[PDB]
């Protein structure tokens, strides 16, 4: 539960804080944030859907490090930094979308979704950002 | 006498034993004096880590493609086993590549000529050349790479100094030469700021002149010396540590102060006072020990040192002289014993003796010093209000362009307190004092009356004094506490006397050039000390986040301690060095060095991984599997991932010595996989793969309980094996146990390998920023103070 | 009175971005912040209440100094931080509880409680993280 | 546009976050990013107004560098910020009054006041900062 | 491993065994410690996976007896492993295993 807030935290802050001519000193907790995600995530496989009309899809984290040598962020890093962002907002949409609408009779406010049980194992709490809502 | 003198010695030899500091207090000068300023050091190669080689790949049913495909590959392979050696290494390297940090990047003269480009370009560095030579003559690659590296062009902007040129390198190199490279520790110099780099109470005065002589270039680049606060608080529970500290800031103190001229006579002055004070002692009275004496006082009250009290009772005289001892210098700059010794020893020989009151009966360690005591229980004016000031007389504590200094109080400063004293000195003179012997009254009275007979000479030399104090003061860049030490300095009560009463008439200032060297020579030290506490406390925090446990803090502190220069770890007690380690361990690292440790444990995956002497782990699984095919080589036991399996960690069961796991899980048959920094042996036998013998390389885990020793294989089937066709020629499907845990090396790719660097185009390094000021002194006669008033108002 | 604002803004932060799994680089400022803040207010004895029903209880600081070693936060880390936490939660809400309804004719800007009193002294000036809100 | 918004930002980071007594480590960022538009805006004019009755005013930018090394900012500091805080805020109102009282039949989108001409160069663009709004 | 007395010098019949308790207790307080430092005895153990320090160097001894046994389990052994003397120097005080 937290580790998806924690990822959309995440995601919103790159895409508020990721534009060109920026100074690195100011964005460079979101930064290693972000890298220590991809790291956790790469090599790992899921799958959503299953009811109603959402379609079942098949996800892979398999997107390269980000570098943080840089003193100003250029059009190149720009783009870079959007397209995995776009794809991991595109992701946490569907899973959320597959969320909602399940649930159940009893222990109800335990997760019942396949991608969200996934999402609660041991090591995935490695990351957890921040809680500010 | 002589069993005393050595029990004592015995027991101050006992307490000095805890003091960092060497036997003779000179030696410190030297060491101080030879410390050079932070070294400029420019990187004559480029720092790289990866470099490409020619390696022959494998058709996936295992022949030679004869394809000749390059591939990465470290420059150095000196992994060993065990991953907490892999990353004491890896700190090791982090270490390395902090002190080879630079500074400035002349990348003109860095650039070597070119012969693959038709246009006789430039190019970066020699490394570069080589391997741009290697994928020039090879006919493997594409006709747009050809292209570019024939339009590959140095463009060099000199109106705003910047230059580019082209590059090849693993993205890990490039990003640490960038990040080097847009990260410059150099600033430009203007007039302005070599202007106001220069104190600035200096410059307000009018006793010293600063001229801008020298020709700054329109290219100047200089590196500010750090100036960073102490960030260690040492005034509190760190007594020896400070008190080496302050014996070191004491003696450099003492090597800039200016002596004295031509002070009167002294062999007439002892004959005035051996006829005046009427004696029927006064020994000990020379220039040497005065102008020593003066030293030794404004040193000590520059480095914020402790003096001890040294008088024999039976020289009136001597207490005489540390009336205006204890005037001038406030009382809180001394040690409680030596204080109160003397204000004891002063109020019952002469005020209560003068006035007819009994005898201080007075006990040790009240929270009120018996100067107050004496302040409210006489009435008479002068004397009263004179002991009201002298109780009231503290350090103030002032801060000045954000740093901290204790000053005196302006009425001692322009030489005031003076004429106060003098006037007492006078009351006391024609005073009744009664129920005292003749000559010894008339002896009292008689030297009271010659120290009170040199006024102006007094005035002149205690403002001096203050204004000396004021201009070496100025020029001190680390903050000064307050608070008491375990050492002092003698100061010799006969050499006081003989400066109070053979002081002349000759005006002495700092000279200029004395007063740039203690300024830099201090700023040095500064700098010194702040750069080795920023390394010790990156080292530490960068070991501490990649969990490196053995690393003893203790060794780090010592290196750290031993890098000052001005101290000696051989003597150092434990439990301060504990302390400091704590004050380390809290405090942030600088931007630059966390940004390199951030590099680097985001690289170390793939340094990890480059290394052919080394494999992340092993993978037994107990059952039959299907050879995987690769590109690289013919057959290998390829397993990009560890799943289905079981993970432990060798290390961690290794350290532990919990061998039950593993060993169950061995003999009972179940699948496992050992992960762990391990190397392995190539296997070029397909013979040897037949006769099962990966099977048996895990026994010696339980016949001798290590894991050091284990040894794994990884089998490497191609058509250069000496057996190979037995594969060609029979149908079976390759098949074995033991996998190992690696992923292929990385393909080379030009397009993105390729990158340009940015720097400026030339300049020169000035570190001295003292050479381009002049600084001329007025004539020594004409000297002024604060008020605009001469320094020495007495002709 | 702001030395109180910048207190609740500390304690909610270290509420909420102190938790497992969250890389030390994440909250460095914030555990600065805690750090001063606890050295500083150590050692000093306060009293609340004193009017009305509600209740008289007294105060004390004396806690140890968060780590700052640890790549990344474990549990330890959490219970040390949090009992802090609730101590000085429990702490401002007892102080604002007791400064609501006191109140005088003449100086009404002036604070009327003891506890601010003291908070606005030449010593504690020292923790003003933020004035934001 | 979005180097106003930019600037705005700044502003009310820094007059929020520069209060005596803070640790350094908590305007890391800020300081850099502050000194970085003092440095980048210095050695230019501007001229606002010319519609209506606004105040046609001309701004010149010639200020001076802030202090970088400091274990607690002093009074001095924050009073060395202010002389340049209220100054860019005056600064600030005065582009959004001009901005914001003209008008155009043609591209509504793109800026049209002069002073918003200017800065929309990519020399100021430096000046980007985060985007949370 | 069972324990043993480390002195065998007893003799026999029962007042001999009160008079060599009478000796043990003089021997005892003239060898008593007045100020304890615990710095001194302090010899590395090498088997402590965290760089550990103990007392004695027969405790280092017997660690290392322990640590290589081949009838021994493992449990004992990471125990042993896991010894580290833990020093808070801020309120003057230091632990250590024994």
């Amino acid at each position: 539960m937290d580790v998806l807030y924690s990822l959309s935290k995440t995601l919103k802050d790159a895409r508020d804080k990721i534009v060109e001519g920026t100074l690195y000193s100011n964005v460079s907790d979101l930064i290693q944030q972000f890298n220590q995600m991809i790291i956790t995530m790469n090599g790992n496989e899921f799958q959503t859907g299953g009811i109603g009309n959402l379609p079942i899809r098949n996800w892979n984290f398999n997107f390269g490090l980000l570098g943080t040598t840089l003193l100003n962020l250029d059009a190149n890093y720009v783009e870079t930094a959007r397209n995995t962002i776009d794809y991991f907002v595109d992701f946490v949409d569907n899973v959320c979308m597959d969320e909602m609408v399940r649930e159940s009779q009893r222990n109800g406010i335990a997760p019942q979704s396949d991608s969200l049980r996934k999402l609660s194992a041991i090591k995935f709490k490695r990351i957890n950002f921040d809680n500010s809502s | 006498k002589t069993k005393e003198e050595h029990q004592k010695e015995v027991q101050y030899e006992i307490l000095q034993k805890t003091i960092p500091t060497f036997e003779p207090k000179e030696s410190i000068l030297k060491k101080l004096e030879d410390i050079k300023p932070e070294q400029a050091k420019a990187q004559t190669k480029l720092f790289r880590i990866f470099e490409p080689r020619q390696k022959p790949i494998y058709i996936a049913n295992g022949e030679k493609e004869r394809r000749n495909r390059i591939y990465w590959k470290l420059k150095k392979d000196t992994l060993p086993d065990g991953d907490y050696d892999v990353r004491e290494y890896f700190l090791n390297l982090y270490d390395q590549v902090l002190t080879e940090m630079p500074d400035y990047l002349l990348l003109k003269d860095m650039a070597v000529e070119n012969k693959n480009s038709r246009d006789a370009g430039k190019v970066v560095d020699s490394e570069t050349a080589s391997i741009c030579d290697a994928i020039f003559q090879d006919e493997e690659t594409e006709g747009a790479v050809a292209r570019f590296i024939a339009e590959m062009r140095q463009r060099v902007q000199a109106d705003r100094n910047v230059v580019n040129y082209p590059s090849i390198l693993h993205p890990i190199d490039y990003a640490f030469n960038e990040y080097f490279l847009q990260h410059q520790l150099v600033e430009p110099l203007n007039n302005d700021i070599i202007f106001n780099y220069i104190p600035e109470r200096i410059r307000n005065d009018v006793n010293y002149i600063l001229n801008m002589d020298r020709n700054l270039p329109s290219t100047a680049r200089y590196i500010r010396p750090n100036l960073l606060q102490d960030r260690l608080n040492l005034h509190d529970n760190f007594e020896s540590l400070w008190d080496t500290i302050t014996t070191s800031n004491y003696i450099l103190a003492r090597s800039v102060v200016p002596d004295l001229k031509e002070l009167v006579s002294t062999e007439a002055q002892i004959q005035k006072m051996s006829q005046d004070l009427q004696l029927e002692f006064l020994t000990g009275i020379n220039s040497q020990a005065a102008n020593d004496c003066f030293k030794t006082l404004i040193a000590a009250m520059l480095s914020q040192r402790t003096m001890s009290l040294d008088f024999v009772t039976t020289n009136y005289m001597s207490l005489i002289s540390g009336m205006w001892l204890l005037t001038v210098v406030p009382n809180d700059m001394f040690i409680r014993e030596s204080l109160v010794a003397c204000q004891l020893a002063i109020v019952n020989t002469i005020i209560y003796v003068a006035f007819g009151m009994q005898r201080m009966h007075y006990r040790n360690g009240d929270p009120q010093t018996p100067f107050q005591i004496a302040e409210q229980q006489i009435q008479n004016f002068q004397v009263a209000n004179w002991l009201h000031f002298v109780n009231n007389n503290y350090f103030r504590q002032v801060v000045i362009d954000g740093v901290l200094n204790q000053v005196l109080n302006d009425n001692i400063r322009n030489g005031h307190v003076i004429n106060q004293l003098m006037e007492a000195l006078m009351q006391l003179s024609r005073q009744q004092f009664p129920t005292m012997p003749v000559d010894y009254k008339r002896s009292i009275q008689r030297g009271i009356l010659l120290l009170s007979n040199r006024l102006g000479q007094l005035v002149d030399l205690t403002r001096l004094l203050a204004y000396s104090y004021e201009t070496l003061m100025a020029c001190v860049t680390m903050n000064m506490q307050h608070v008491q030490t375990l050492t002092t300095e003698k100061l010799q009560l006969t050499s006081v006397t003989s400066l109070c009463m053979l002081i002349g008439n000759a005006t002495v200032i700092p000279s200029p050039q004395t007063l740039f060297h203690y300024y830099n020579v201090n700023v040095n030290f500064h700098s010194n000390y702040n750069e080795r506490i920023n390394d010790a406390v990156a080292i530490i925090t960068a070991a501490n986040r990649l969990n490196l446990y053995q690393k003893k803090m203790k060794a780090i502190v010592e290196d750290f301690l031993k890098r000052l220069h001005i101290f000696d770890v051989a003597v150092a007690p434990d439990d301060q060095m504990y302390r400091l380690r704590d004050r380390l361990r809290l405090l942030p690292v600088e931007v630059r060095r966390l940004d390199i440790f951030n590099l680097i444990l985001m690289a170390m995956d793939q340094i990890e991984r480059a290394s052919d002497k080394i494999a992340q782990g092993v993978i037994i699984a107990y059952r039959d599997m299907q050879l995987e095919r690769d590109e690289m080589y013919g057959y290998v036991n390829i397993a990009r991932n560890l799943d289905g399996f079981q993970q432990i960690n060798l290390e961690e069961l290794m350290r532990t010595g919990s061998y039950a796991q593993i060993t169950n899980m061995l003999l009972n048959n179940q699948p496992v996989a050992l992960v762990g920094a391990l190397p392995f042996v190539t296997d070029s036998s397909v013979i040897s793969l037949i006769a099962i013998l990966d099977a048996t390389v895990f026994a010696q885990i339980v016949k001798l309980r290590k894991v050091d020793t284990l040894k794994p294989i990884l089998y490497k089937i191609n058509s250069d094996s000496n057996d190979f066709y037995l594969v060609a020629n029979y149908d079976w499907v390759p098949i074995s146990t033991t996998k190992v845990y690696k992923q292929v090396p990385v393909q080379f790719d030009f397009r993105n390998s390729m990158h340009m660097l940015t720097s400026n185009l030339t300049f020169t390094v000035y570190s001295d920023l003292l050479a381009f000021v002049s600084a001329d002194t007025v004539e020594p006669i004409n000297a002024v103070a604060f008020d605009n008033m001469r320094i020495m108002n007495e002709l």
